[PDB]
RNA sequence: UAGCUAGUAGGUGGGGUAACGGCUCACCUAGGCGACGAUCCCUAGCUGGUCUGAGAGGAUGACCAGCCACACUGGAACUGA
RNA sequence: CCCGCAGAAGAAGCACCGGCUAACUCCGUGCCAGCAGCCGCGGUAAUACGGAGGGUGCAAGCGUUAAUCGGAAUUACUGGG
RNA sequence: CGGCCGCAAGGUUAAAACUCAAAUGAAUUGACGGGGGCCCGCACAAGCGGUGGAGCAUGUGGUUUAAUUCGAUGCAACGCG
RNA sequence: CGCUUACCACUUUGUGAUUCAUGACUGGGGCGAAGUCGUAACAAGGUAACCGUAGGGGAACCUGCGGUUGGAUCACCUCCU
RNA sequence: AGGAGGUAAAAAUGAA
């Protein structure tokens, strides 16, 4: 306690560390995406999840998880990145936006298509 | 024999053709299926390399050197270093997925399953 | 970031401005500031307020209103209330 | 703004349904493809994966991401060790 | 990293990036100990006779073939069904 | 009007201070799977563990010195008032 | 009942 010391040195405030270091407050960022590969998740679960490295306009080079049943990503393909980690992959904290500029929607998606950016079939 | 690391290339499987452009100009070839241990002639036949022929007789020319001793030696350096370039399929990939450790982690999954029957009304 | 400053702390006289003053000169004095944080470095327009919060507080200062600063960068002056 | 003509005529999607957290069955694929805010799910009866139908919520908006405060008595002056 | 001290080995003051959703404390029921105590048992000791060394019957693993059917396959399968 | 003097921005030079990027190579750390060898710690972990310090070694770690308990272990047998 | 000596033997791993 010691309020006498409190007037000598005030109460501090913790550092508001963010889990998404994309950029200060940028909801999305444009990446030129290099190295489109795959990897295995951590111990309790198993799969060969598709992933890709990326390079933003500011200069950061982090990884991004490509969700969805299949993808149209190629060697360069400029994409869009959003926050959120997957917990299974050690080292990724960014989801790729399925549906934006260079990323198409997942083939034949009826339930939940806003996420995965699939256009509603009027036909 | 041509000295390599493990297959060590038994000479007699090399086609060193001397031509002019001087007898020092060698147009060296190497056969892609020379007893190389299974996956070796697999990675030496197929390649995303340069100086690789589609018939597996890899094309290298011994020019820029007038001495015949060096042309034979430099071509050898461009073989072993080249064989390292083709044995480096993504530096370390087979990629070998263990088959018995998989039953161990699956047991661990059921271990968490046994403790996930907690709190509820 | 531990000592910082040498027109710098003050006095007298001249000068100077709409006006007080190291605002500016000459001489003299040797002080002034500093752990209740001087200097240094980094960040930032300030407030009324906005949002959240039971309150105390905390984040923030775009839009409407008030104040300050700039007009391609920097320097000076004029005209003129 | 008000009145008249007039065929219901021209006008409903989006997330989610294992628990947290209101709301379920069936089919297909079988630690593979994939899901995920948190714990986790999947080895041929998966209410969690994709599809179908039904259902819960909100509604010309519905969700993801980013940022702020609260929950946080996890800076406690109010109010901790 | 820097400052300070030290002949030196270093000491002192003292971060962040990154990564996980746990780490940790006391205590409780069991378990186990190349820990202890009490007690038991062809467990060993004191004795008798066998297997494995030989031939053969039967069962299984393995192997060959068109089949050499299926299950059992530490104790608690192998003259078993 | 022209000439001349002081103050000055910018420029050039020397010269250090600070910081941001970059750098062949190198150091240690985190994470991921558990393949190589070993089996250090948890029971007395099969040499009690740990702290400080020095030395040594392919690795956990070992040894010497001092310290702490966040260590176990007082079970039986010949003997005396 | 107090108290004195004293008696104990090499042996890894099951995979983060």
């Amino acid at each position: 306690a010691t309020v006498n010391q409190l007037v000598r040195k005030p109460r501090a405030r913790k550092v508001a560390k963010s889990n998404v270091p994309a950029l200060e407050a940028c909801p999305q960022k444009r990446g030129v995406c290099t190295r489109v590969y795959t990897t295995t998740p951590k111990k309790p679960n198993s799969a060969l999840r598709k992933v890709c490295r990326v390079r933003l306009t500011n200069g950061f080079e982090v990884t991004s998880y490509i969700g969805g049943e299949g993808h149209n990503l190629q060697e360069h393909s400029v994409i869009l990145i959003r926050g959120g980690r997957v917990k299974d992959l050690p080292g990724v904290r960014y989801h790729t936006v399925r549906g934006a500029l260079d990323c198409s929607g997942v083939k034949d998606r009826k339930q939940a298509r806003s996420k995965y950016g699939v256009k509603r079939p009027k036909a | 024999i041509v000295i390599s690391r493990h297959v060590a290339i038994p000479d007699g499987e090399l086609e060193i053709t001397a031509i002019r452009a001087s007898t020092a100009i060698h147009l060296r070839f190497d056969i892609r299926a020379s007893s190389l241990p299974e996956y070796y002639k697999e990675r030496l036949l197929a390649a995303s390399h340069h100086l690789i022929s589609s018939d597996g007789v890899i094309v290298i020319k011994a020019q820029e050197y007038r001495s015949q001793e060096l042309n034979r030696e430099a071509a050898l350096a461009r073989l072993v270093a080249m064989i390292k370039e083709l044995t480096t399929e993504k530096k370390a990939r087979r990629p070998t997925r263990p088959t018995r450790a998989s039953k161990e982690r699956r047991l661990a999954s059921k271990a968490q399953k046994s403790s996930v029957k907690a709190m509820r009304g």
